[PDB]
């Protein structure tokens, strides 16, 4: 058990490695000034965000405005994001041996969840790494942001801020990735058994590494399980938009990956 | 299907 609980625990952060190239370790280092090597573009206004603009969205350019711009490499970035997930997803002990719907099913539900806890690994108190490090967008840039979008992250750095506290690392949150996309309270899975036992072996798996690897936090497990279910408010808060720029907000096309996923949900 | 996820899962 306890053996192979730590095997899977290794396998996982392998696999997490494999699949993610950029790294809390990486976005970490980066925030706290450690790769001065690495020294990222600072997007504060709309008059820096043009700098930094020259740093795929392709001649699918036009200079438009600023929030479609912002929509574009949103839209790219989550396309391979959901890619490393379901790369990642593959590599979870009998994640393949699944019904192929309900592969589909945890990915559909999972990959947003997951999308939003890597984010809180580029984030901090005052704003976001983005383009790979290479560039970090200020908090209050994202304020001035009209229309539905000023206040779309706030409660996102509320919550990246609670979680980064809880000083998570590759290794940790490569279990706890899993965990969430292992969940049988997916609308419209086919076979939960299997999966429960699946995640069960995960939440040991995870509850032991915590134990491990910060053996002075005593209750970390029931924290971090506590943020799953944040998770899913920061979820149908997403939902919610993609629905006010589904109807409002003309020009806006969803990316058919993107497409597929939000819909029926 | 769904379509994109699918043919990721197939490889
Ligand atoms: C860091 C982001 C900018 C970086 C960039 O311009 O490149 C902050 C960015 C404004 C995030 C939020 C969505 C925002 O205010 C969106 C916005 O006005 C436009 C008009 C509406 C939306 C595109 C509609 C469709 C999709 C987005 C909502 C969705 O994209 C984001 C909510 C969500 O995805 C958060 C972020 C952005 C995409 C991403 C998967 C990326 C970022 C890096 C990495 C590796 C991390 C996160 O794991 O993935 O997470």
């Amino acid at each position: 058990e306890s053996a192979d609980l730590r095997a899977l625990a290794k396998h996982l952060y392998d696999s997490y490695i494999k699949s993610f190239p950029l790294t809390k370790a990486k976005a970490r280092a980066i925030l706290t000034g450690k790769t001065t090597d690495k020294s990222p573009f600072v997007i504060y206004d709309m008059n820096s965000l043009m700098m930094g603009e020259d740093k795929i969205t392709p001649l699918q350019e036009q200079s438009k405005e600023v929030a479609i711009r912002i929509f574009q490499g949103c839209q790219f970035r989550s396309v391979e994001a959901v890619q490393e997930i379901t790369e990642y997803a593959k590599s979870i002990p009998g994640f393949v041996n699944l019904d192929l719907n309900d592969q589909v099913t945890l990915l559909k539900y999972g990959v947003h969840e997951i999308i939003y806890t890597m984010l809180a690994s580029l984030m901090n108190k005052d704003g976001v790494l983005i383009s790979e490090g290479q560039g970090f967008m200020t908090r209050e840039f994202l304020k001035s942001l009209r229309k539905p979008f000023g206040d779309f992250m706030e409660p996102k750095f509320e919550f990246a801020v609670k979680f980064n506290a809880l000083e998570l690392d590759d290794s940790d949150l490569a279990i706890f990735i899993a965990v969430i996309i292992l969940s049988g309270d997916r609308p419209g899975l086919l076979n939960v058994k299997p999966i429960e036992d699946i995640q069960d072996n995960l939440l040991q798996a995870l509850e032991l590494q915590l134990k491990l690897n910060h053996p002075e936090s005593s209750q970390l497990f029931a924290k971090l399980l506590q943020k799953m279910t944040d998770l899913r408010q920061i979820v149908t808060e997403h939902v919610q938009l993609l629905q006010v720029i589904k109807k409002t907000e003309t020009d806006m096309s969803l990316h058919p990956l993107l497409q597929e996923i939000y819909k029926d949900l | 299907r769904h379509k994109i996820l699918h043919r990721l899962l197939q490889e």
